[PDB]
């Protein structure tokens, strides 16, 4: 068909419009909330770990497909390999709560503690990037204008301290994976595949045997 | 509702397995591509 | 007495993958509303379908100019989602996290030209099996569409899926079945003063366009 | 579309007492919702006001699109910019506002020019990769083509994780124009084109009044 | 046969905050009536809200005394839960166990001052983003109130939540968005023979104060 | 009616779980933070 | 509390043909139709009955020719699925993965000769407990049957099940009660100038053939 | 339906334990051994 190319209008043609027929498609997996849950590692700190979903590298399912969203809610599950016990506290804690036991604490269980805890941010929704500051006490952020240059100014900006689920603390915590729950993103954002240097990007598949 | 696939019910209230969801006062992505110009914009001869 | 129970060998383990939840630890926490936020998304092929991104031709651009001379073939790639004029695309970014996929895929192709710049185009699919076409002649024996220049700037089309099996894999290896569905070929039939003009493309997915079984491989 | 060298696809967008008109319309592309959303929640406390009269539409520069400019070059605008009208001056009286954003990009050179841009309206531009700019389709756009159009109309609602900003602090959107396919001038296009920005912030609220400097 | 079980890793060690209740080992006890006791609460807010408790102002007394001089800041502190100021209150010592609040905090003034003692005061909101204001003149721009002495000693007066989140801290860092939400300002406009008086201040939890997110962190 | 969170009732009965109660014959600070005077005692003008 | 369970003694090892299934861990998925494949079974009893396969006879042939003299045994061989003449059928071959069988086995006999070559033939079933017999005559007085050749090429022959037991065994020892059944008996009655022409022999399932206990016991 | 002999319901989901089948639109050698001649082709004296 032809159409107005700048109007921004998505126009889908199918396979009728020169005989053929469109079939039935099952798209079960590539939604946001199946897809999402299922565990991914991240390489942990050897004792206070905060649990931040932009751990997970970028590379990875997981963190491929979060850092297409911009705005995301989900709950969370870890499970954690540690020596002694794993205590959580949440969103807003001081860091010194993290020894104290009656914030959940659980008792080493070989071979791994796996936990399913809440959002606890103070926000409505979380952000996988934020085009701000958190710190007040500061001089106003400026409004840039200009080429792609100019957005190099933001490299030096961590996310906003309210960005997490909280954090753990054992004695050695030698694994951790997280496990988003009910997830939901919003505003995509692009996804990369590998830039080939050939024609086609070619890797071994598996296949039989000899 | 993701990748959970047990068939009774969960031991824990569901106020402790998840955080609760409240309320004031697919939706736009599926909204968009539904509402895609399917035809043709020509006339058709044969 | 109590109750007797077999404690099985063979299951229990952490599976990173599977259809069970943690026990709970903290109750009773109340989020603040969401409700109406704008820019959701559910099935990512709801966007895949909804915004075309663009391809990429030699010397990493998304357009074709139309060349004068007697070489017509403005592009030829691979139809694979692992091509290298895929590989800026949504679609080639959310294929690598799945083995396998069916469906149609949407070309759809802007002149960018003057309004006194003029040209007729030919995108055909070459099956696999024989040596793609060099010459809009020899491929107006595949499916293949033509158009012209006018008011309208778009066209868009729709590659078929025709393969031997239901499903074709996103991977490639080596040319093989499973793996390399073909070539779509972009020609030029003539043009009347658009030398140097751009003819950009994109691909969307089409209507039943279907990834199935994740998989983690490395790579973005 | 409607008519004989030149064109009736007529848009006139009005916001408060400033109108603007173009022949060569296109539409307007309504950015992840049609409707803000709730404008009063729980962390306004029911103090919040809206301000009609800093609806209307204001104008910058952007650049000069020129023939040596290649795909992939941008200007960006982050929003909200510096404002020297009553917009700008409610950025220093409350603590906290939102509003979306009614945009109006204009690119005029003639039909005798060949070339794209892409225009976007992405939040939360923190940074952009080159491979990137392939899939920025995936925002709010839409393209101005010289044969066809001169002017790009987006409208976009508020976006953030925090109902009310604190826009001192945190820029939500960036307007976004790109070079998709090179300027070309042949013997009668305009020699360059000047493009210009026309915005108007749209549902302003504010809350939390700021004390004087007196 | 017997029912066989997947016994689960991951899963059975004790946390500290579980939702599960131990075995029972000594039964059939009935405790002594305790019926109708005097005093029960149920909800911390309740006496968060039915008892307010006082203020700290420089010197450690609940009173700011009336200054006779040219300034007229009679105090400024910053709407923190963990200002010096809060920190002798039930309200604060209450805080400290959540990591998160919303709501109302409501202020009372008592004056207490001799019947030939008159004065007019001001209380106004200072919100983050710029510095409080040292004047009442510039202080009138805020979210404001004035009252003079008279029959009546108390006034009341509600600080508003007032933030871009839904919820802030408790705890504060270094100054931030999530745990410093601005100032409040206590003026004296004039007064009239009141050369000493103490005005004494309180605060107590408002209709929608809210306290979320339990934390054990050391302190008291 | 804490902090416990099980959806199926307790294996044991409730006169081993808990100690039982007995009666002869919130509350307090619910009442009195409900009986707290919201109004104004002013006239209010405007 | 929580529910009290006896974990047991005796019970959970993995068993490898046991009646339960393992846990799931990748869902939702869909497979490519295939309904109505051509060429299914269900039974592996029903190929055994439709699809007769060959005998071997000495010389690694499926037939036996008619001979040309005085003895008048075309072949003997043991009732035995385990029999040389039997162990390239479909019949020995389901029979070796099952440890008792009972019922009907079939054999066919097809005259291969030309038009002007006519032979009669006897088969007779030898029960076990004396010699089997080496004449049509004293086979006569066997369950046995005689036929000749003319326009219908094939004679089939239902092999009784007789034994004192239920079942016999499908593999064989030593002659004992449970592995051998007897004889069967094919000897040629005349001929009328057949010399040299080949009747070939198949073996089917009968109608309540049956194969009960799997084993596998290396094999094939 | 095979070598399964449990009397209670699995406690996953079938979309789990299982693949899906979908359609288009015993068996043979079942029917090919029903079909089969049981009789006599001639004339039965006595």
């Amino acid at each position: 068909t032809t159409s107005a190319g700048e109007s921004a209008d998505p126009v889908t043609t199918t396979v009728e419009n020169y005989g053929g027929e469109t079939q039935i498609q099952r798209r079960q997996h590539t939604d946001v909330s199946f897809i999402m849950d299922r565990f991914v590692k991240v390489t942990p700190q050897n004792q206070i770990n905060i649990l931040d979903l932009m751990q997970v590298p970028s590379h990875t399912l997981v963190g491929g497909l979060l850092r297409a969203s911009t705005y995301y809610f989900s709950d969370l599950e870890i499970a954690v390999k540690h020596e002694g016990d794993l205590t959580w506290v949440p969103n807003g804690a001081p860091e010194k709560a993290l020894d104290n036991t009656t914030n959940p604490t659980a008792y080493h269980k070989a071979p791994l503690t796996r936990l399913a805890l809440p959002y606890t941010a103070p926000h409505r929704v979380l952000a996988t990037v934020y085009n701000g500051e958190c710190r007040y006490s500061r001089n106003a952020v400026p409004n840039l204008r200009g080429d792609l240059q100019v957005l190099a100014q933001k490299v030096a900006r961590t996310l906003p301290t309210s960005f997490n689920y909280g954090a753990i603390k054992a004695t050695r915590v030698t694994e951790l994976l997280y496990r988003m729950k009910r997830a939901e993103t919003y505003c995509p954002r692009p996804l990369l595949a590998i830039h080939p240097t050939e024609a086609r990007h070619k890797q071994k598949i598996v296949a039989p045997v000899k | 509702s993701g990748n959970t696939g047990s068939i009774i019910n969960n031991y824990y209230m569901q106020q402790y397995q998840n955080s609760m969801d409240t309320q004031l006062g697919n939706d736009w992505f599926s909204k968009l591509a539904s509402s895609a110009f399917s035809g043709l914009f020509g006339a058709l001869l044969a | 007495g109590i109750f007797p129970v077999a404690c099985s060998d063979g299951y229990g383990g952490l599976v990173t993958t599977d259809p069970k939840t943690a026990d709970p630890v903290y109750g009773k926490v109340f989020n603040p509303p969401r409700n109406q936020l704008p820019g959701r998304f559910t099935n990512l092929l709801d966007v895949a379908e909804a915004c075309p991104t663009f391809l990429r031709f030699e010397g990493g651009v998304p357009y074709v100019t139309t060349k004068t001379d007697s070489d017509r073939v403005l592009a030829q790639f691979d139809m694979s989602l692992a091509a290298k004029h895929m590989s800026n695309t949504f679609l080639a970014g959310l294929a690598q996290y799945y083995t396998q996929y069916s469906g149609t895929i949407n070309l759809h192709f802007m002149f960018t030209g003057p309004t006194d710049a003029k040209a007729r185009y030919m995108v055909a699919y070459a099956p696999p099996g024989m040596e793609p076409p060099k010459t809009p002649e020899a491929a107006a024996h595949c499916i293949h569409a033509e158009w012209d220049t006018g008011l309208n700037s778009k066209f868009t089309f729709s590659i078929p899926y025709l393969s031997a099996a239901d499903y074709t894999y996103t991977a490639s290896d080596v040319a093989e079945t499973t793996n390399v569905q073909g070539w779509v070929c972009l020609f030029q039939i003539t043009h009347g003063k658009a030398d140097g003009d751009a003819l950009v493309v994109l691909a969307s997915a089409g209507k039943d366009f279907e990834l199935r079984l994740p998989v983690d491989a490395r790579a973005e | 579309e409607e008519t004989t060298l030149l064109e009736d696809r007529i848009l006139t967008t009005r916001n408060g007492h400033t109108t603007s008109t173009t022949q060569s319309s296109v539409g307007v592309t309504y950015g992840y919702a049609t409707a803000e959303d709730f404008v009063s929640g729980p962390n306004t406390s029911g103090l919040e006001t809206r301000v009609v009269q800093a609806e209307r539409f204001f104008k910058t520069h952007l650049f000069d699109w020129v023939t040596s400019d290649s795909f992939g070059r941008c200007h960006l605008l982050e929003l909200p910019t510096d404002h020297k009208g009553v917009y700008g001056s409610l950025t220093d009286s409350y603590a906290y506002m939102r509003n979306g954003w009614d945009v109006e990009v204009t690119a005029v050179g003639n039909q005798f020019n060949g070339g794209c841009l892409l225009v976007a309206m992405v939040p939360e531009l923190c940074s952009i990769q080159k491979r990137e700019l392939y899939q920025l389709t995936l925002f709010p756009h839409q393209f101005i083509n010289p044969r066809t159009n001169m002017t790009a109309h987006i409208t976009v609602p508020f976006v953030g994780v925090n109902r009310y900003d604190q826009y001192k602090v945190h820029k939500p959107w960036t307007l976004v124009v790109m070079v998709v396919a090179p300027l070309t001038v042949n013997t009668e296009g305009a020699p360059q084109i000047k493009v210009y920005a026309n915005i108007a912030p749209t549902n302003v609220h504010v809350a939390g009044e700021f004390p004087s400097k007196e």
